[PDB]
Parts: structure tokens; sequence; C-alpha cells
């Protein structure tokens, strides 16, 4: 049954390979999300600064 | 050091796994030795910090083996003069006890 143990280990390695590639895919998704949120934050920062400007004015 | 080299030599005589940085090796050993080895394997793995279970799987298929004749300080000489003629067939009747 060694050949079966070896194939089951091969299957486990294949899953490990998938799990890491998937982690890299998420990494990429998270980076894009980070950029989108950043821009959302910039728009809100500008809003705050604009409100302060008008108050000061 | 000579022993170190011996070990590395033996370690070369293996197959390297792809799934895990593991090696699989085949040995031909009688059951008596296989039990002793399993115990030896526990001792070995225990010396290594990883204590890897190190599974040894018996093979039902039988491959034409070398001939192993246990000898001692007295009978070794007689086995050698037998071996000088040739190495007997596996599970052949050993002539040495009669020699």
């Amino acid at each position: 049954s060694q050949s079966q143990g070896i194939q089951q280990l091969l299957q486990a390695e294949k899953r490990a390979a998938e799990k890491v590639a998937d982690a890299r895919k998420r990494k990429a998704r998270r980076l894009k999300q980070a950029k989108e949120e950043a821009q959302m934050e910039v728009e809100q920062y500008r809003r705050e600064r604009e409100q302060e400007f008008q108050s000061k004015q | 050091v000579r022993k170190m080299k011996a070990i590395y030599h033996t370690l070369n005589l293996c197959n390297i796994d792809v799934t895990q940085k593991c090696l699989i090796a085949e040995v031909w050993c009688p059951v008596t030795d296989l039990d002793s080895i399993q115990f030896a394997l526990r001792r070995g793995t225990e010396h290594s910090g990883s204590t890897v279970p190190s599974i040894l799987n018996r093979m039902q298929t039988n491959q034409t083996p070398p001939t192993y004749n246990k000898t001692n300080k007295f009978t070794h000489g007689f086995q050698n003069i037998v071996d000088a003629y040739g190495i007997g067939t596996y599970r052949e009747i050993n002539p040495a006890p009669y020699t």
C-alpha cells in the first residue's frame, strides 16, 4: 500500500500548492482593495480639510 | 569523518520525494532484523530533533534477494570456502554446516 500512501501525499502536496497560489491571488486582491480604499480615504480627507477651510474662512 | 562519508554515501543511494523534502529507501531485511530496525528507527528518530515517525511499509512482492548466511568466529571460515565456489541460491540448502 506504499504506492497509495505516496499518491495520497501527492494529493496533499497538490492541495498545498493550490492553497498557496490562492493566497497569492488573495494578496493581489487585497492590494487592489487597499488602493481603492486609499482613494476613498483621500476624498474624505479632502472633505474634512475643505470643511475646516470654509470654517476658518 | 569516515563514518560521516559513509552516511552521506548511503543517503545518496535513495529517491528524493517531491511532495515533502523526504526520502524513500528500500532495504532487504528478515523479519528478525525488521523488528530490531523498527526499534532502531525509534531510537534514531529520537536522536533527531524532529522525531519523525518514519514509516517502513512491508512489500508483499518479493525481489530476488542476496544470500545472507549468519556466521561466527569459527564457522565464518567454512562459509568463505563455500562462497569461494559461489553464492548459493536464495533459500538454498547451505552446505557449510555439513562442510
